[PDB]
C-alpha cells in the first residue's frame, strides 16, 4: 500500500511561501448520539406462560430484577444522551421572513414550510440515506394480528417478550431545535450562546470571523461576491455528494445494524436444545411426568439465562460507545455552531469559520465551513531591517522582497505595504539579529512636516 | 416493587399484562379401531432373537393402562417418554417387536449399548423413543432336558446397524485355509442353543421381551389415544391441541399456500405458525393474545395517592386484561390537556404528565422546547450591550467510587 | 443538585445488596445453606447439590464483577474530564465555548465534595442591549476606513466608534481606524469625516 | 517510563496464558483429557462429561 506522494518542500533560511488567493470548503462530519431502547421480559422468554417453568425460574434469585435494572438504565441514558446534544438553546430562534444574507445562500438548510415535518432538504436527503429497521416507535400489534404473507422479523421479535420504546423527542422537535440552532447562528452570530441574542449584519459578523482567524476584515469587503459564490457551489457540491454516494453514512446504518443483529440473535437462541430432548416447552409439559420434565425446563432455563445476559452486556458495553460519541457531538455543538474554534482539525479542516448543524436518524451531520490557502508565491524574507543603526521589528506580519522593493504583508494574505514607523516597533541596535538586512523606513511626519 | 413505603415522583415499571384464554380446543382424526395388543403379549413360543417380528400398528386407538394387565413385569423402563401420559398425545407409527433372550442379557437393551445382543442381534437407535415391556419366563420356558428352540449367534465380521435382522447361517472362517461346509480347524458354526434349565443361577433364567417403537408427529397422524374431540372456533384467545400440541393464541383464516404434503409452519425461534385441521382441509393461523408492559406514573407519596397507568405498545380498545391514546400505548387516569408546559415525568414520544392544579389532578401534555423568539435581523442594524451581570455557576462531577474486596472461598463456601 | 454524587453512593451500595442477598438462592439445589447439605446427605449427593451452589454464585461474582468493570470505566471517563476543567478552568483562562461555565469565562474555583469535585464557574454575561445602526467602513477623502477593533455605530446623527461587548462610544480618529482601497469595492459603505489629531 | 505500552504487552500475554491453563481443569468430570472421557465411559455418561 502507498502512504501517500512523495513531497520536497525548498527549506531555505531566507525563503518564504504566502498564498495569494484562498478556497471556501464546507465538509461533513456524521456523529451518532443515540441507539435503539430495548426492554425484555425474562418470564415470557426464558418460559412464555408456563407455570411449572416460573416456578423452577423463581429459584435462581434476582437475575432478572438486574437485567431489567441495567436494561432501564440504558434505555435512560440514550434520551440523556440526546437531550444534552440537541436541547442547548433556550429559546425557539425564529429565522426572518426575508433571504438575504449577504449573498449566501441559505436555503437548503433552513427547513421548509410546504410539508408536513418541517426538515431541511438536506435533512431529508440524511433521512432518505439511512434505511430505517421499522422500530418499535410506532405499534405493530394491529398488523402483527393480520397475516400478510409471511411471518416478518418484528413480530416474531416482539411475540417473544422483547419491547422497543419510542424516544421521548420526536424528529419534530429535533428538526425544530436544529431550526433554532440555526436561526441563531445565521442571525445573532455567537451572541446568542453567551446571553441575548445581539442581531448583527451577516458581513460583518463573517469579518469578525475572518478577523478571528488571522486575516484583516477588509479582504472580504473587498471580495464579498467571490466568498458568497464559493460557498454557494460548495453548498451545492455537498448536495451532490449525498445524493450520489450513499456509503458516507456508514455509523449510523452500522448502529442500525447491530441494533437489529442483537434482537435477531436473541430470537434465534430460543430454537436452541441445550442438552435437552426437545427445545419446545409444550412438548415436554405433554410428553414427560414432573421430575424429568424438570430436568429439561432446567437445562432450558440455563441456557436461555445465558443468552439473556450475553446480550445485556453487549448492551452496556455498546451504550457507553455511544454514550462517549454522544459527548464528543454535545463538545462539537457547544464549540462550533456557537462560537469559533481555535484548535486545529476541531471543527473540521482548515482554519474555521462557521458550522451548521443538521438532524440524522440516530445522530447528527456538521457542515463545517473553513478557510483554505490557495495559490502561494515565493519570496525572499528577513527578520529585522536595518535602519539609522536602529532594529526594526513588524507589528503583526512579515517582511517580504519581491526582489528590489521590500514590504511588510500579513501572514496569511499576499497584501503588501510600505515599510513605516506605524506598522514596525525599534528595539535595540542590529548587531544582535541574525539575518537583518539593509532598507529605508518611511516617516509620515517628515513631508508633513515639511510642507 | 421498589420494597419501600414511600416513592418518588417518576415513571415505574411494575408487572406486565396478559389477556388470558377462555375455552379449550381439541382436534384429533376420527378413528375406531383399538389397536391388538392383546394377541401379541400371549404367545407358546416368542420368534426367536435372529428372527424378531415387526407389527405395523396405524389407524387405532390404544389404551395402553391394560398392558399392565397382560403381564407381571417389573422394570417399565423408558427414555423419550413417560409411561403415564400416552393417552394425551398422538403419534404417526407404532411398532412392535418380539423375542425371548437370557436374563443376563436384560440391560443390553438400551440406546448407546454394546455387547452380544446389542451389537449383533438386536441393536436400538441411539435417538429411541418409545420402551420395553420384560419380564420373566422360566414357567414356560423351562424343561428338565433343557430349551433348544431358541438360537443366537456368536459374531460376525463388522458390526451391525439398528433395525437389521441375520437369518441365513454361514460357517465362520478366522484364517486362509477354506471350511468349505464343515467344521474343521478355524471353522465354527456360530449358532448354538441357550439351554434353559432350572438348575442354572438367578441370571440365567430365560425372559420374554417386548419392544414397542414410537414416531414423533412429522406426519399426519393414524394412531391416536382415546380422548373426546372438540368443536372448532376461530377469532378468540383459546387453548387449541391439534395432534397433541398444547398452546395459547388466537386461531384466524389463512391465505398460505400449502403443499399437500404440508401441514405445519413454523418461526424463526421454532413456534407453530400455521396448523392444519386434522377433521377438513382448512389452514388456521397461530398468533399469540394480546401483551405489553405496565407503567405507573405518580408523584410522591408525600403529596399524592392518586396513580395513572401507562399500557406500553398497545391499541386499548382491548385494555380489560381519563383514556388517551399515545405513541407509546396509551394512558389511563390522567387526562390530556392542550397545553405545553416543561417535561416533568417522561411518557414517550414527546408526551409527558406532572401533577398541576387544573382541585388537584394528574394532567398529560406534549412538552414545550423553549419559548418563541424572532429577532430582528436587517442588513444596517446592530445591538450593542450596556451593562453586564456576573454569575457564579455550580458543576459537579464525580472523581472516584467505592474500592470493595472479595473472598472467594469466604462467599461461595463459607469455610 | 448533588444527584451524580449520590447516584455513585447508591449504585455501589445496591450492587453489593444484592450481591449479599444471592446467597439465599437454592439454584437448584435442595437448601442454599451448606451446612444443612453437608449434614443432612451421603458424599456423593451433597456433592451434586454443592455442585449446584458453586455455580450459581460463581456466576452471581462474576456478574458483579463485570459491572463493576463497566462502571470503573465510566467514573475514569469522569474524572479524566474532571482532570481537564481542574487544568483548564482553575489553571488558566478558558476560550472554548459552554467550557468552563456558561457566559464569558473569567475564573474558577475548585471545591470538594464526597466522591468527586465541585467548580464554581464565573463568567461575565452581557445585560442591556440597545439597537443602533451600523456600516461597515466609512468613506472620507475618496478612501475606506475600517475600524482597527470594534464597530462603527450611530445613534441618528453622529457616528462613532465602539468596541463589540460594550457600549464606549469615541469620535473616529485615524488612530482607530486603517485604510484600504477606495469606496467603489465595500457594499454599505457610508459617507462621514475623520477626525485627524 | 514506558509502563503503559508494557502493561498492554503483559495484560495480552496474560490473558491468553490464563486461556490456555483454562483447558486444564476438570468442571466437575472425571477427567480433564476429552479422549479419555470418551474412551473409558459410555455414550450416555461420556456425554453429560
Ligand atoms: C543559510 O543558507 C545557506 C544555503 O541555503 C547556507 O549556505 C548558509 O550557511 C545558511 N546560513 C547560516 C548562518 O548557516
Ligand atoms: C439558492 O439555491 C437554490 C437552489 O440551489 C435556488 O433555487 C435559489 O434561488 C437560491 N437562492 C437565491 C436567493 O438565489
Ligand atoms: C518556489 O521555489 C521552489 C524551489 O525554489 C519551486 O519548486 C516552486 O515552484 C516555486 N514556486 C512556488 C509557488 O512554490
Ligand atoms: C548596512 O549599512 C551599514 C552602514 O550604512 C553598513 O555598515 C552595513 O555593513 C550594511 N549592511 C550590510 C549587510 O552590508
Ligand atoms: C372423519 O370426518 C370426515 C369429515 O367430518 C369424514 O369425511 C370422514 O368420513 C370421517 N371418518 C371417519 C372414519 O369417521
Ligand atoms: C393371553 O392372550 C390370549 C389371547 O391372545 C387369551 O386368550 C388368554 O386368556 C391370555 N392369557 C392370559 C394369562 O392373560
Ligand atoms: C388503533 O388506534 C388508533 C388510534 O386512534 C385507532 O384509530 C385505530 O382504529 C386502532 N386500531 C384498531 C382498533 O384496530
Ligand atoms: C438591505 O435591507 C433592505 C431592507 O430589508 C432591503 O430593501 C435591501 O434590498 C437590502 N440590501 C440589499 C443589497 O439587498
Ligand atoms: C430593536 O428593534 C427591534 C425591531 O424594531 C425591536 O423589536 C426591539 O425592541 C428594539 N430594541 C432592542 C433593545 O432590541
Ligand atoms: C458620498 O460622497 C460622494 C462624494 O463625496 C458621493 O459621490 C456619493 O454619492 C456619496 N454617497 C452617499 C451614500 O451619499
Amino acid at each position: 500500500m502507498s502512504l501517500g506522494a512523495e513531497n520536497s518542500v525548498a527549506y531555505s533560511n531566507n525563503s518564504i511561501a504566502i498564498p495569494t488567493n484562498f478556497t471556501i470548503s464546507v465538509t461533513t462530519e456524521i456523529l451518532p448520539v443515540s441507539m435503539t431502547k430495548t426492554s425484555v421480559d425474562c418470564t415470557m422468554y426464558i418460559c412464555g406462560d408456563s407455570t411449572e417453568c416460573s416456578n423452577l425460574l423463581l429459584q435462581y434469585g434476582s437475575f432478572c430484577t438486574q437485567l431489567k435494572r441495567a436494561l432501564t438504565g440504558i434505555a435512560v441514558e440514550q434520551d440523556k444522551n440526546t437531550q444534552e446534544v440537541f436541547a442547548q438553546v433556550k429559546q425557539i430562534y425564529k429565522t426572518p421572513p426575508i433571504k438575504y444574507f449577504g449573498g449566501f445562500n441559505f436555503s437548503q438548510i433552513l427547513p421548509d414550510p410546504s410539508k408536513p415535518s418541517k426538515r431541511s432538504f438536506i435533512e431529508d436527503l440524511l433521512f432518505n440515506k439511512v434505511t430505517l429497521a421499522d422500530a418499535g416507535f410506532i405499534k405493530q400489534y394491529g398488523d402483527c394480528l393480520g397475516d400478510i404473507a409471511a411471518r416478518d422479523l418484528i413480530c416474531a421479535q416482539k411475540f417473544n417478550g422483547l419491547t422497543v420504546l419510542p424516544p421521548l423527542l420526536t424528529d419534530e422537535m429535533i428538526a425544530q431545535y436544529t431550526s433554532a440552532l440555526l436561526a441563531g447562528t445565521i442571525t445573532s452570530g455567537w451572541t446568542f450562546g453567551a446571553g441575548a441574542a445581539l442581531q448583527i449584519p451577516f458581513a460583518m459578523q463573517m469579518a469578525y470571523r475572518f478577523n478571528g482567524i488571522g486575516v484583516t476584515q477588509n479582504v472580504l469587503y473587498e471580495n464579498q461576491k467571490l466568498i458568497a459564490n464559493q460557498f454557494n457551489s460548495a453548498i451545492g457540491k455537498i448536495q451532490d455528494s449525498l445524493s450520489s454516494t450513499a456509503s458516507a453514512l456508514g455509523k449510523l446504518q452500522d448502529v442500525v445494524n447491530h441494533n437489529a443483529q442483537a434482537l435477531n440473535t436473541l430470537v434465534k437462541q430460543l430454537s436452541s436444545k441445550f442438552g435437552a430432548i426437545s427445545s419446545v416447552l409444550n412438548d415436554i409439559l405433554s410428553r414427560l411426568d414432573k421430575v424429568e420434565a424438570e430436568v429439561q425446563i432446567d437445562r432450558l432455563i440455563t441456557g436461555r439465562l445465558q443468552s439473556l445476559q450475553t446480550y445485556v452486556t453487549q448492551q452496556l458495553i455498546r451504550a457507553a460507545e455511544i454514550r462517549a460519541s454522544a459527548n464528543l457531538a454535545a463538545t462539537k455543538m457547544s464549540e462550533c455552531v456557537l462560537g469559533q474554534s481555535k484548535r486545529v482539525d476541531f471543527c473540521g479542516k482548515g482554519y474555521h469559520l462557521m458550522s451548521f448543524p443538521q438532524s440524522a436518524p440516530h445522530g447528527v451531520v456538521f457542515l463545517h465551513v473553513t478557510y483554505v490557502p490557495a495559490q502561494e508565491k515565493n519570496f525572499t524574507t528577513a527578520p529585522a531591517i536595518c535602519h539609522d543603526g536602529k532594529a526594526h521589528f513588524p507589528r503583526e506580519g512579515v517582511f517580504v522582497s519581491n526582489g528590489t522593493h521590500w514590504f511588510v504583508t500579513q501572514r496569511n494574505f499576499y497584501e503588501p505595504q510600505i515599510i513605516t514607523t506605524d506598522n514596525t516597533f525599534v528595539s535595540g541596535n542590529c548587531d544582535v539579529v541574525i539575518g537583518i538586512v539593509n532598507n529605508t523606513v518611511y516617516d509620515p511626519l517628515q513631508p508633513e512636516l515639511d510642507s | 416493587t421498589l420494597k419501600s413505603f414511600t416513592v418518588e415522583k417518576g415513571i415505574y415499571q411494575t408487572s406486565n399484562f396478559r389477556v388470558q384464554p377462555t375455552e379449550s380446543i381439541v382436534r384429533f382424526p376420527n378413528i375406531t379401531n383399538l389397536c391388538p395388543f392383546h394377541e401379541v403379549f400371549n404367545a407358546t413360543t416368542f420368534a426367536s432373537v435372529y428372527a424378531w417380528n415387526r407389527k405395523r400398528i396405524s389407524n387405532c386407538v390404544a389404551d395402553y393402562s391394560v398392558i399392565y394387565n397382560f403381564a407381571p413385569f417389573f422394570a417399565f423402563k423408558c427414555y423419550g417418554v413417560s409411561p403415564t401420559k400416552l393417552n394425551d398425545l398422538c403419534f404417526t407409527n407404532v411398532y412392535a417387536d418380539s423375542f425371548v433372550i437370557r436374563g443376563n442379557e436384560v440391560s443390553q437393551i438400551a440406546p448407546g449399548q454394546t455387547g452380544n445382543i446389542a451389537d449383533y442381534n438386536y441393536k436400538l437407535p441411539d435417538d429411541f423413543t418409545g420402551c420395553v415391556i420384560a419380564w420373566n419366563s422360566n414357567k414356560l420356558d423351562s424343561k428338565p432336558s433343557g430349551n433348544y428352540n431358541y438360537l443366537y449367534r456368536l459374531l460376525r465380521k463388522s458390526k451391525l446397524k439398528p433395525f437389521e435382522r441375520d437369518i441365513s447361517t454361514e460357517i465362520y472362517q478366522a484364517g486362509n485355509k477354506p471350511c468349505n461346509g464343515v467344521a474343521g480347524p478355524n471353522c465354527y458354526s456360530p449358532l448354538q442353543s441357550y439351554g434353559f434349565r432350572p438348575t442354572y443361577g438367578v441370571g440365567h433364567q430365560p425372559y420374554r421381551v417386548v419392544v414397542l417403537s414410537f414416531e414423533l408427529l412429522h406426519a399426519p397422524a393414524t394412531v391416536c389415544g382415546p380422548k373426546k374431540s372438540t368443536n372448532l372456533v376461530k377469532n378468540k384467545c383459546v387453548n387449541f391441541n391439534f395432534n397433541g400440541l398444547t398452546g395459547t393464541g388466537v386461531l384466524t383464516e389463512s391465505n398460505k399456500k400449502f403443499l399437500p404434503f404440508q401441514q405445519f409452519g413454523r418461526d424463526i425461534a421454532d413456534t407453530t405458525d400455521a396448523v392444519r385441521d386434522p377433521q377438513t382441509l382448512e389452514i388456521l393461523d397461530i398468533t399469540p393474545c394480546s401483551f405489553g408492559g405496565v407503567s405507573v406514573i405518580t408523584p410522591g407519596t408525600n403529596t399524592s395517592n392518586q396513580v395513572a397507568v401507562l399500557y406500553q405498545g398497545v391499541n386499548c380498545t382491548e385494555v380489560p386484561v381519563n383514556v388517551f391514546q399515545t405513541r407509546a400505548g396509551c394512558l389511563i387516569g390522567a387526562e390530556y390537556v392542550n397545553n405545553s408546559y416543561e417535561c416533568d415525568i417522561p411518557i414517550g414520544a414527546g408526551i409527558c404528565a406532572s401533577y398541576q392544579t387544573q382541585s388537584q389532578s394528574i394532567i398529560a401534555y406534549t412538552m414545550s422546547l423553549g419559548a418563541e423568539n424572532s429577532v430582528a435581523y436587517s442588513n444596517n442594524s446592530i445591538a450593542i450591550p450596556t451593562n453586564f451581570t456576573i454569575s457564579v455557576t455550580t458543576e459537579i462531577l464525580p472523581v472516584s467510587m467505592t474500592k470493595t474486596s472479595v473472598d472467594c472461598t469466604m462467599y461461595i463456601c463459607g469455610d
